[PDB]
């Protein structure tokens, strides 16, 4: 909307390009931590973004044994960077919060 | 105070020239048989 | 296939032959076997040396001459041991910096016992430098028993009853010589603990993302892998023994314990030298041991402060600078801790000391905090 | 040709082809635990021999 | 078409794992007199007339 | 006890006579090398020495 | 953090209140009992002695 909450942007997208998952094909929420919660919500991807995640996963694991990158040309864009995980698991969250208040009636 | 010193420097100099032929053979037998997955290439085929 | 139903060979097959381990776990998971390795040395070269070692004042500091000397092949025995738990402690400090960076402590059970495996070792080593009852190895031990002093009410009780007199003399060499013969037994039992919860959920890797899409199994992967660490190790080791046995040793410890006089100046050894420098941060009794536990005891509240939704910190730059303005802070007290108690390692003494703090209990925690807001969520 | 054959001549000829020699390997389906080729190759000969 | 050294070495010796055992055993044994041999003479040449294997010629009577 | 002893079992004895030999050519020369057994060790020439 | 403090948890503490509080008469007389902690084994009557 603005121009202040651009360069927000454009430092994100700086400490996107410096985390570096991105120079391994990698997505955001391929590196999330996988506790209960996040465990759930990949249990809940449809087969193809399951699919897709292990692939992606794998890819990168192989890359990091060989202490390797992509081409830069093969890196995850910033502006490309689809959030497929978060949908999910923030039901996930909703769902246990809902237990634990119900837990303290 | 330190009678072992001449012989310790002999055992040194043995240790060394075992250590610079087998450091290599047992790097290279590490390489040999990760050679198989170093090398490994991989494809994804979804179906569409 | 009786490598798979035998009782014995099952809990060898499913530990290091067929257990799956990740396929891209890099040197710094290397440091597991070699402490094993440095643990195994340590037994057979220190029973070799207690076969002509004798516990008593007397003779004590002439019995390890006595190896030295007389002995066939004993100085090497006594170069092995003592460089030897200096390799242990090179180990040691790799395996928890590796546990930090990429995130291992998650795993509660093995870490919680990891930080237990790192006292008894201290408390080991502590009692092995005393044995040869050389200048450094009395008044060491002398600082050290003193820090129960500080506890309220029963500090002095405590003391005492740890020395078995009123001052560490032939009594405490007697039972120090026996406590650090049967603790790395004790070390290998908790090891075996160690890898029981470990094998629980296998290892984690540079990532931190989880491993299990592509596994590889341990041999010959891993098996050749940690031979060809061991071979490092066993270079690293044999360049001190055979080359520079006395760099580490201090030489105040070559004349004989006098209970009458200290050194102008006295340093442990390197590898509890960052401890020692929180001790004299403080110009409070008490107070500097209390620091001095929290120093250690900092590790088993790590898990706590974890505030990253990732895991490892291979992609978290503001966390990778926090953590290796930690290992300078350190390789700083370490340095404090060798320099005598003067203007002005003083008050960098102190500022290294917070700084310390200051990182594992405000720093990283709002440091992960904000990397995860700048990465939306 | 088949009666020539004893066990002599299987030993020869079956070490021939198989013993120590880098065998293909193609898997399909769930094949997790397939094992790895390092593992399949020393498969190909004994220690004890 | 004659096969190389190494081709040759594999036929006769390390083919079986026993005789691949027994030239390591043999390859030790005769290993380990030429690298004692020739490590000493290297570490007395360096040290020449320093040690008492050179200077036990003056004191004999 | 003697269900091995017949035609079959005398064949596996003479395949694998050739191995053991062998294996006990490797104890043995692995005895005399370790424990520097100078009473075989003088008639095989070029380690005679020291 | 906080799932634990509601109007159920506050029911909890208070049902396990007098028990945990025996648990501490069991620990505090178990360590004066077996360290001989004389400040307090002199104000209660027939022990005292020896
Ligand atoms: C001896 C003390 C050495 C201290 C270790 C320094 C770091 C290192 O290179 O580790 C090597 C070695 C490589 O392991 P790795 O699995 O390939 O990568 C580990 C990290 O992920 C590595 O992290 P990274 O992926 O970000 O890369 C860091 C980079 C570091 O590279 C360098 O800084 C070397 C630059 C020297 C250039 C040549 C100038 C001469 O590592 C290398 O490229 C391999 C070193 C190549 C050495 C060539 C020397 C000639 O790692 C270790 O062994 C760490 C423990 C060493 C402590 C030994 C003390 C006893
Ligand atoms: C206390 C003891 C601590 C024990 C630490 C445990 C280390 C361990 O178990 O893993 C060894 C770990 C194995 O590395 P790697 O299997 O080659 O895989 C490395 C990655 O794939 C990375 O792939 P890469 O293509 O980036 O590899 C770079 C290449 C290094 O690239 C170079 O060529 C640098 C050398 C510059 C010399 C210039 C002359 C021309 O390899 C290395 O980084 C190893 C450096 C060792 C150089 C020794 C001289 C040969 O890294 C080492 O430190 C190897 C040292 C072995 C000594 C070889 C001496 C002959
Ligand atoms: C030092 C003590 C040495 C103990 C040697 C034990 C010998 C033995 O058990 O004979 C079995 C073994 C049977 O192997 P095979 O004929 O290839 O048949 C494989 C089976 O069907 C079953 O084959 P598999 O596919 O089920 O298993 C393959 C197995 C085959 O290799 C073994 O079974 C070796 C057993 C572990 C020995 C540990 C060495 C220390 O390789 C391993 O899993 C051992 C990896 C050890 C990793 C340890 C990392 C540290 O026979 C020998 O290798 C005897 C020759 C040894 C020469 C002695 C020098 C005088
Ligand atoms: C009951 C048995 C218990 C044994 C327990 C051992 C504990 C492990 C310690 C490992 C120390 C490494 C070698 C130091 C000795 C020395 O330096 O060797 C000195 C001798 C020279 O000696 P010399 O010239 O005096 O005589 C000469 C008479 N002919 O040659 C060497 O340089 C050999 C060392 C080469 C380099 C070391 C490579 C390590 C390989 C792994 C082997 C480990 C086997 C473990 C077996 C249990
Ligand atoms: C409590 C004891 C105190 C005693 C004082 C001891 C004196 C300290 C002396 C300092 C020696 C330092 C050793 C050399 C380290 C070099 C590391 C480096 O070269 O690479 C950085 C590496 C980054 O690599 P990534 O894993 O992010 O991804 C790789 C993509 N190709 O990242 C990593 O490799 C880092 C892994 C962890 C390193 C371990 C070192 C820390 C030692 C003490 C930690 C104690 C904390 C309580
Ligand atoms: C009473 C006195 C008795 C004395 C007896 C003396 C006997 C000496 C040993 C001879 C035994 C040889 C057996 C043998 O080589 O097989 C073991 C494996 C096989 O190697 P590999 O090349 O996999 O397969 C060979 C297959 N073949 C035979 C058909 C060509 O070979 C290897 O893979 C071994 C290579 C690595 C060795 C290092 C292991 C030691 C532990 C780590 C050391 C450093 C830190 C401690
Ligand atoms: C005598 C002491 C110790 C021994 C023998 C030992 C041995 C091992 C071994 C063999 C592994 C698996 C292989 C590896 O990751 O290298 C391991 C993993 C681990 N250890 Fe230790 N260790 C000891 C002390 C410690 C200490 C002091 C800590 C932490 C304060 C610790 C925490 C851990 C953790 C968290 C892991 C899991 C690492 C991973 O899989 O990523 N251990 N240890
Ligand atoms: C993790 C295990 C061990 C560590 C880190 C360790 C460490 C040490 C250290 C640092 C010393 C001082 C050496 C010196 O200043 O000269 C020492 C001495 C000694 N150790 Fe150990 N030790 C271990 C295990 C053992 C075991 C299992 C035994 C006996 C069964 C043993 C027997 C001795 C003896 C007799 C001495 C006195 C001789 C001497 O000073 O060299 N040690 N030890
Ligand atoms: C005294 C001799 C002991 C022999 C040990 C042995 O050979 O173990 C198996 C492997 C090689 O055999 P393989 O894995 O090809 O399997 C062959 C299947 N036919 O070798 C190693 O890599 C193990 C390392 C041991 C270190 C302690
Ligand atoms: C079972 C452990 C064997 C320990 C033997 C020992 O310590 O070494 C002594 C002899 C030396 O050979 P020799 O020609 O001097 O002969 C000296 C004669 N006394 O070596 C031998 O003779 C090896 C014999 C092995 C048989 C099992
Ligand atoms: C943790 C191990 C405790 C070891 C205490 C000990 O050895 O006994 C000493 C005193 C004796 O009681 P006191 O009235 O003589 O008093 C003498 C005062 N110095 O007993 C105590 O005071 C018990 C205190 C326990 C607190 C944890
Ligand atoms: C018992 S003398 C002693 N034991 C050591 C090896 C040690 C102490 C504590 C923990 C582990 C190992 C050490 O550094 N010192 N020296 C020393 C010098 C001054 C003050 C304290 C110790
Ligand atoms: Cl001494």
């Amino acid at each position: 909307v603005s121009a202040s909450s651009r360069w927000l942007e454009g430092i994100r997208k700086w400490y996107y390009n410096a985390a570096g998952f991105n120079k391994l094909g990698l997505m955001r929420d391929d590196t999330i931590h996988e506790n209960d919660d996040v465990k759930e919500a990949i249990r809940r991807l449809p087969e193809n973004l399951y699919n897709d995640r292990v692939f992606r996963i794998k890819r990168a694991l192989d890359l990091s044994m060989r202490q390797q990158i992509l081409p830069k040309e093969q890196w995850t864009k910033y502006e490309e960077d689809k959030s497929y995980l978060e949908p999910y698991l923030k039901e996930v969250i909703r769902e246990r919060k809902e237990r634990e208040e119900w837990a303290k009636k | 105070a330190e009678p072992e010193h001449d012989h310790r420097k002999r055992m040194g100099l043995k240790m060394l020239l075992m250590m610079g032929l087998l450091l290599p053979l047992v790097y290279a037998m590490k390489r040999h048989k990760w050679s198989v997955l170093k090398s490994r290439k991989l494809a994804y085929r979804p179906p569409k | 296939n009786i490598r798979k139903s035998h009782p014995l060979m099952k809990i060898v097959n499913n530990a290091f032959i067929d257990l799956p381990a990740p396929s891209n776990i890099s040197s710094w998971w290397n440091f597991g076997s070699l402490l094993g390795i440095c643990l195994i040395l340590q037994i057979l070269t220190g029973l070799f040396l207690a076969m002509h070692y004798t516990s008593d004042t007397t003779t004590a500091f002439s019995s390890v001459t006595h190896i030295c000397r007389d002995v066939n092949y004993g100085w090497i025995i006594r170069y092995m041991h003592a460089n030897g738990a200096s390799m242990f402690f090179i180990c040691l400090y790799m395996h928890v910096g590796r546990g930090l960076y990429y995130g291992s402590y998650t795993f509660l059970e093995t870490w919680n016992i990891g930080v237990i495996l790192l006292l008894t070792v201290m408390a080991t080593a502590f009692m092995g430098y005393v044995l040869p009852w050389g200048q450094m190895s009395f008044w060491g031990a002398t600082v050290i028993t003193n820090l129960l002093s500080a506890i309220p009410y029963i500090g002095t009780n405590l003391v005492e009853w740890i020395w078995g007199g009123f001052s560490v003399d032939k009594a405490t060499l007697t039972r120090f010589f026996a406590f650090h013969f049967i603790l790395p037994f004790i070390i290998m039992a908790i090891a075996m603990v160690h890898l029981l919860f470990l094998h629980e959920t296998g290892s984690n890797n540079p990532t931190g993302i989880s491993s299990d899409v592509d596994k590889i199994p341990f041999h010959p992967y891993y098996t050749i892998k940690d031979i060809l660490g061991a071979l490092l190790l066993i270079l690293a080791l044999m360049l001190l023994v055979l080359f520079a046995p006395d760099l580490l040793g201090d030489p105040d410890n070559y004349t004989p314990a006098n209970p009458l006089n200290t050194p102008p100046h006295i340093k442990p050894e390197w590898y509890f030298l960052f401890a020692y420098a929180i001790l004299r941060s403080i110009p409070n009794k008490l107070g500097g041991v209390l620091a001095l536990a929290f120093s250690i005891l900092i590790l088993a509240l790590i898990p706590l402060l974890h505030t990253s939704k990732q895991r490892s910190m291979m992609f978290r730059p503001l966390s990778q600078c926090l953590f290796w303005a930690l290992v300078a802070d350190l390789l700083t007290l370490t340095w404090i801790g060798g320099q005598p108690v003067e203007h002005p390692y003083i008050t960098i003494g102190q500022l290294a000391s917070v700084l310390y703090f200051l990182l594992i209990l405000v720093l990283m925690p709002t440091a992960g905090t904000i990397e995860n807001k700048l990465l939306k969520w | 040709r088949i009666a020539e054959v004893d066990a002599r001549v299987v030993r020869e000829v079956c070490s021939k082809y198989f013993y120590d020699q880098c065998p293909a390997v193609a898997g399909f389906g769930p094949i997790e635990q397939l094992p790895d080729y390092n593992r399949i190759r020393s498969g190909m000969f004994w220690l004890r021999f | 078409v004659a096969p190389t050294l190494t081709a040759r070495l594999y036929s006769l010796l390390f083919r079986r794992t026993s005789t691949f055992a027994l030239t390591i055993v043999v390859g030790a044994l005769f290993f380990e007199r030429a690298f004692d041999q020739g490590a000493d003479a290297i570490y007395e040449h360096i040290n020449e007339g320093k040690l008492w294997k050179h200077i036990k010629h003056k004191y004999e009577n | 006890l003697t269900r091995f002893l017949g035609p079959r079992y005398r064949q596996l004895a003479r395949n694998w006579v050739p191995t053991a030999s062998l294996w006990g050519a490797v104890g043995a020369v692995g005895l005399v090398w370790a424990t520097d057994w100078r009473l075989i060790l003088d008639w095989v020439p070029y380690i005679n020495g020291k």
